């Protein structure tokens, strides 16, 4: 009746939706070859008898880690035709993602949206994960976010991005790459969710007790939050929201786009035993900066929307209450021009957890999407970085090669400064 | 020989409405095929007032589903008593309003309400005499509040004598449901003012409040707290579906509880309420009921009548009782409570008494207060929207729609002005 | 026709309270459940008086059980008789008092004291005509003597023409159950002495002496303790309660022996008391009751009758009887110890008869007596207090709840001008 | 309904909470496990279904003594998070326990009470168990404290302490710690109920015919008194105290806040059989000094308060004649300004024993907590010590090294002084 569309874009993107799709199949009993022996429909279409098949493209310039999809336990699971590779990666490269490499591959990717689209009644719009690191997640993924806002426009348009760690980084361009991106997506997204995999590990290694947390484990607990973003869609609750709310309460200001998610409780089978999870204890534990899914400082910022997402065994007046606590908590801040600051969804279904996973199973969950003024202390890091580096001209060489010009550069620099000023201009 | 339609518009508008439906269908004996398995001839004679004889002794609900997403619908319609309704009543669109009420309003609401507008014509075409309209919706959300709303001005274009009721959830004072709710309740209350004769507010911080405190109840449900506004729904409009002593229909009530045409926002509550353990220790008499009746623990607005003064208050009773004890009742509360009730209408209460009891019960009350109070609620909101637009918050979710800073600002000055009259009279 | 509504404060006034319940419950021929199941028509016919009546033939005790601890409240829900008790009329607290004055009056007894008052409120507007109030409690404690304290004169500002009585256990000589008991007795005092009309002060040491000597209890627990003081209380309301010869009810009595207002401190007496053992060797005669309550050894106050003058004496009397016996015999005690009374209130003894006797006996007896003897008891208080403040020890537990200095000299003022008066009679 | 937090701190305090836990699950049926196959629910909190789990935290700054709790027979009946340890211990050292080491551990520790308190719907307060003279115990504790204090106020707090014997003590330092946490916790605490060690061992020897007892047996004792305080909180009695009472019934001015805790009857099957342990001899028991629990003169002090709890087949008004008989009794002398100095607790359950200990099973027992004037000279003592080393500021510069300075402890010999000043006063 109403579908989302999932987009997975690079290597990062293609292992969560890998994990996310799992979990769906799991959730929905949908066996790794598309046949379960109906509101699933929303993410699996239906073809012939007993296989469905995901409402899902997934894209990237190599093919090795698609490769792995094609040859792996869901290779039945997925169209060969929903799965598209090109021969040569974008290098870590905006320029090669979104001019060089990604120009020859972005209309077939375009097509097959297209075609996907055509199979949908009631279209509520798409979901895309991405780095913003990389070469392909970011370059490809601008290229094909401006593509969509013509072809579409009106529909809704999300964002999954693993934001890169103060501290914890891989790539040595990070910053360059995370900046254009943002420049260039900024006028075309219209919510992005960011999470850090700093956070996710030291939430892994102190709440889970897990001593060696590898990205598997985060991708499996992204996908919870996915499942908990989504299941107001996949399920019917008491007081549901779907993907054309969230824009419109937790974005005051277009540019200002930029919710992070937290999930509560994630904990393994001995600290599950050993507690009573209520309703008030977990969602006081979202509140909390230890839980939370991006390494910055709340305390030292204000929030401006929150919106909290219930599953499981949950009843209204206790929700309500949790939230009229928070409220009282003077450490826990609003912005003065926000008086109602909480949006609520609750779900009936509790989290289905996957064979030999980390995670214990609950009778309730909450997934919190809040907006907070603490984003501009990331941003400003990260424009130090882009600072540093382009004062010597640092690798820009390679960006020009691919067509880029310096001025882009200054550009995006600009429109990062306007950003960040806007930022704290709402603060005060 | 009077007839009423219902409209559920939006979610919350869905949920309540099944309820109320459900409790009605018990009312009058009718099981969730339409047939009627009842036993008393009171329950069918007035049966017409809700129902349309579809032939072969089955009944239809004179009631009309909206919604601009089809999963509420689908929800109901798989329920119990989901059955019983018209598959045609159903009226829905594919896009749904993302809490926006210039969705509901202006664009997919503006799409789909025609298709909604031709039903309701054919539903009040085919009955005989139409006494009015029943709407039940929320003003925090984008459908029932914008969609309902565009639909009640409709509505009164084409029947501009006939009665138009709503039955409103409106936005708590502790907690928020939704963070754009100032917005839409206001733009709501907005239309509201000008095209209702009467809005019943419904609060569900209130509703909370009674199950926990006087229902005792650990753990309520959404539909525990549907169930008592479909209880009040139910004593609302007792006179039109049974015989009486004393009867007051809506146009009576409204009448004597209107004095000015803008101040037509109730407080409603319902008595008894009890636990399962208190039961046994109190008896059913009316004095008990009164007391129940004016309390502050028993309104279902987040409102204390304290702190205003009653203009008037209407009690429908359900039962057979003493004329005489009611009275004096009444009489004795005024007296006892003189400074809470305006001073220059004397005899502030209206009493109706309809011999029929709700199943289960050998006594009810219904109590509806026009209190000067409600003016607080109003007040909150209003400080809250002002406060919002002073950032221009959000506001490019509703412009990008099509509306304009000018509608805004008109809106303010009508929550404004409402107060103000309020406070007048206070 | 005529209402007592009673009260019980803190852990001693809701353990005597209980026992006296259950008395009454005995007495009435009602069960643990609220249904009568009792013969005589008499003992339904003035049910009233102590109990609403709830229907499905249930009654329910008009009384309000208070603590600022949950625990006496769940010991006596838990315990035979606590299924009778109306659950909204047990109004708790959760911190406690820790046996402070302040915290019972000013700070914690304060946030709790305003919903009890609305309860007792909504009581009294269900009875036709209350008579008044008796408050079970202790003057030693935290709750019954601060939080009782401030109910009873809560009460007074509402009700300033209704009987005010209060059975209040008091601190023994021998033996203290608290440190701080002469602060907090005192306290207690000086709030009683202007907001009460009658005291009736029972002291356990001498209780425990009368178990001991006359009733033969090698072991007495609390509970027969309790026991002596609600069969007391019973027979200071029985003439409400029941037929009789001569009748006298909490008015009569209370003008009968308060000659001045501040002088309504009594020494209670019950009569006849006996072991097991013997039973056999006394007749039950009135001359053998007259005798039991003319002596130290049966009065529940640790004072010697001896050591004072009688300004008054009240005597009930239950069962049927000859008047003129009773008549002889108050004549004669009075002729012969002419120097226990007070020779300026020439016939210095009241005498009430009730037909209806307690359950097992064929007669009893019910002794107040207003003694100057009393006088004793507030001056070791006294002294005792003022030992503390010449040292100002434990001063801070109560100055830290908000108390200062000048109310303990004020209640110390007070306790002194009252043994003062005393004295001056004596 | 109300309920109690139990803080175990260093060593003596963690073996001290270990007896004590025993205790209240064999009381209450409690499995090591946390199973029972409700007044229980005052110190066990209640998860899930058939779990309940100590209102306990257990701390120490190295790893040891709590690495045995949860390897024990125990594991399973705490949950992990609140057995908290550091790597270094503080080696007897204040400054090392306050300052240096604690503070490291101090703000986790607090979070763990705040969430604790979160489960409490009437918190009555907290019993801190810890020595005087360990680094850990005295400088952690203080720490603690005052913390405690600005957190909450105005709800009590309780210390049970282990107070160094005048003639056997284990460490060099014990003096310099023991005035040091006592200048420190003075403001911060309600009422410290002390025991003593030397005491302890003499009644095992003496009373209960034991050669050798062992710190174990000690320690089983001290769970009997702690019981004792606790039962009129853990089960329903004729005449029963909380502990908001103690504070205002013990302390006459807010210094002088030590009494002494004396357990009675502690005897053998061998000579339990050939007695008649009737309420007044239990009770004389208590007032003669080769019972009491701290070694100390009180024939040579005066009463200011006394406390008894009495506990199984006891009858008020035996209670009440033995009462008057100590008052009769000229060598048992109270201070003028007390004329009532009995606070008395009567509750019917008699005190569970356990299985292997050294007491036999008894109908009846008493838990006396006196104040006394007394306690001046066990003060006295310890200053005296106190004087002698610091005259050649031996061990003064370990103090120093860790960050604390010398006036610090003119300071606290200051105090001292004025509180044996202020005991003494109080006896004229
Ligand atoms: N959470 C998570 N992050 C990942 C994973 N794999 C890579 N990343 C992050 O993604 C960023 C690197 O980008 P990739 O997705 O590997 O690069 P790409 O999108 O394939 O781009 P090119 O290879 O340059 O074309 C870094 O911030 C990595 O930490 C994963 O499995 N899970
Ligand atoms: N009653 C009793 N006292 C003990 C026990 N263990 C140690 N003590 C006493 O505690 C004091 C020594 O302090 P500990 O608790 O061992 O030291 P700590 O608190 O761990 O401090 P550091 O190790 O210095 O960090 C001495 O007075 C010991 O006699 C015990 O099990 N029972
Ligand atoms: N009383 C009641 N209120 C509800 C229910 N469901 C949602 N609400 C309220 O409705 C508001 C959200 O609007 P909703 O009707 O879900 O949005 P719509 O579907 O776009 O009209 C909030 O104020 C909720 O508290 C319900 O079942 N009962
Ligand atoms: N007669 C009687 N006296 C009691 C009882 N329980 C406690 N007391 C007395 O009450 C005083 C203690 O007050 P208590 O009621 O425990 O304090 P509260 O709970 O703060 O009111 C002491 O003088 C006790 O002797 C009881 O059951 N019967
Ligand atoms: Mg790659
Ligand atoms: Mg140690």
């Amino acid at each position: 009746m109403r579908e989302c569309i999932s987009i997975h874009v690079g290597q990062a993107g293609v292992q969560i939706g890998n994990a996310c799709w799992e979990l769906y199949c799991l959730e929905h009993g949908i066996q790794p070859d598309g046949q379960m022996p109906d509101s699933f429909n929303t993410f699996f279409s239906e073809t012939g008898a007993g296989k469905h098949v995901p409402r899902a493209v997934f894209v990237d310039l190599e093919p090795t880690v698609i490769d792995e999809v094609r040859t792996g336990t869901y290779r039945q699971l997925f169209h060969p035709e929903q799965l598209i590779t090109g021969k040569e990666d974008a290098a870590n490269n905006y320029a090669r993602g979104h001019y060089t490499i990604g120009k020859e591959i972005i209309d077939l990717v375009l097509d097959r949206i297209r075609k996907l689209a055509d199979q949908c009644t009631g279209l509520q719009g798409f979901l895309v994960f991405h780095s913003f690191g990389g070469g392909t997640g970011s370059g490809f993924t601008s290229l094909l976010m401006e593509r969509l806002s013509v072809d579409y426009g009106k529909k809704s348009k999300l964002e999954f991005s693993i934001y890169p760690a103060p501290q914890v980084s891989t790539a040595v361009v990070e910053p360059y790459n995370s900046i254009l991106t943002t420049h260039t997506t900024l006028e075309h997204s219209d919510c992005a969710f960011m999470v850090d995999n700093e956070a996710i590990y030291d939430i892994c290694r102190r709440n889970l007790d897990i001593e060696r947390p590898t990205y598997t484990n985060l991708n499996r607990l992204i996908s919870q939050i996915v499942s908990s973003i989504t299941a107001s869609l996949r399920f019917d609750g008491a007081l549901n929201v779907d993907l054309t709310e969230f824009q419109t309460n937790l974005v005051p200001y277009p540019r200002i786009h930029f919710p992070l998610a937290t999930y509560a409780p994630v904990i393994s089978a001995e600290k599950a035993y050993h507690e009573q999870l209520s309703v008030a204890e977990i969602t006081n534990a979202c509140f909390e900066p230890a839980n939370q899914m991006v390494k910055c400082d709340p305390r030292h910022g204000k929030y401006m929307a929150c919106c909290l997402l219930y599953r499981g065994d949950v009843v209204p007046k206790d929700v309500n209450a949790a939230i009229a606590t928070i409220k009282t908590k003077r450490s826990i801040q609003f912005v003065d021009w926000c008086p109602t600051g909480f949006k609520v969804g609750i779900n009936y279904q509790p989290p289905t957890v996957v064979p030999g996973g980390d995670l214990a199973k609950v009778q309730r969950a909450v997934c919190m999407l809040s907006n907070t003024t603490a984003i501009a202390e990331a941003w400003a890091r990260l424009d130090h970085k882009f600072d540093l580096m382009y004062a010597k001209r640092a690798f820009v060489h390679w960006y020009v090669g691919e067509g880029m010009e310096e001025g882009e550069f200054s550009e995006a620099r600009e429109d990062m400064a306007a950003l960040e000023k806007d930022y704290e201009e709402v603060g005060v | 020989m009077r007839e009423i339609v219902h409209i559920q518009a939006g979610q919350c508008g869905n949920q309540i409405g099944a309820k109320f439906w459900e409790v009605i269908s018990d009312e009058h004996g009718i099981d969730p095929t339409g047939s009627y398995h009842g036993d008393s001839d009171l329950q069918l004679e007035r049966i017409n007032v809700y129902y349309n004889e579809a032939a072969g002794n089955k009944y239809v609900p004179r009631a009309i589903l909206v919604d601009l997403e089809p999963g509420t619908m689908d929800s109901v319609r798989s329920g119990p008593f989901g059955q019983i309704f018209r598959p045609d009543n159903f009226v829905f669109g594919q896009s749904g309003a993302g809490n926006n009420w210039a969705k509901g309003h202006y664009t997919e609401g503006a799409e789909l309400v025609d298709s909604v507008l031709d039903v309701v014509r054919k539903e009040s075409e085919s009955c005989d005499c139409l006494q009015g309209f029943q709407l039940t919706h929320s003003l925090g959300g984008g459908t029932g509040s914008g969609m309902g709303t565009l639909l009640i001005s409709k509505i009164r274009e084409e029947y501009p004598d006939r009665i138009m009721n709503t039955f409103s959830v409106v936005p708590s004072p502790k907690v928020s449901d939704t963070v754009v709710e100032p917005y839409n309740a206001t733009l709501s209350v907005h239309q509201l003012v000008e095209n209702t004769d009467e809005t019943y507010c419904i609060d569900n911080e209130a509703l909370y409040d009674i199950c926990f405190r006087t229902l005792k109840l650990t753990t309520p449900t959404y539909g525990d707290l549907n169930h008592l506004v479909s209880a009040t729904m139910s004593g609302v409009t007792t006179c039109l579906r049974f015989p009486g002593q004393l009867n007051a229909d809506l146009r009576k009530l409204a009448v004597n509880m209107v004095p000015f045409p803008r101040l037509h926002f109730f407080m409603p509550g319902f008595a008894p309420l009890t636990s399962r353990g208190s039961q046994q220790y109190r008896a059913l008499t009316v004095p008990e009921l009164t007391q129940q009746m004016f309390d502050a623990k028993n309104m279902m607005a987040a409102c204390d009548p304290r702190h205003g003064r009653y203009l008037t208050v209407a009690a429908v009773f359900r039962g057979r009782m003493s004329m005489k004890e009611v009275d004096e009742q009444m009489l004795n509360v005024q007296n006892k409570n003189s400074s809470y009730f305006v001073e220059w209408i004397p005899n502030n209460v209206k009493t109706a008494v309809c011999d029929i009891p709700p199943r289960g019960l050998k006594m009810s009350a219904t109590f509806i207060g026009n209190s000067t109070a409600i003016q607080e609620l109003f007040k909150r909101i209003s400080e809250q929207f002002t406060a919002m637009f002073r950032r221009k918050a959000f506001l490019h979710w509703y412009t990008g729609e099509g509306m304009d800073e000018m509608e805004f600002t008109e809106a303010e000055s009508n929550m404004n002005d409402l107060v103000s009259e309020y406070q007048q009279y206070q």
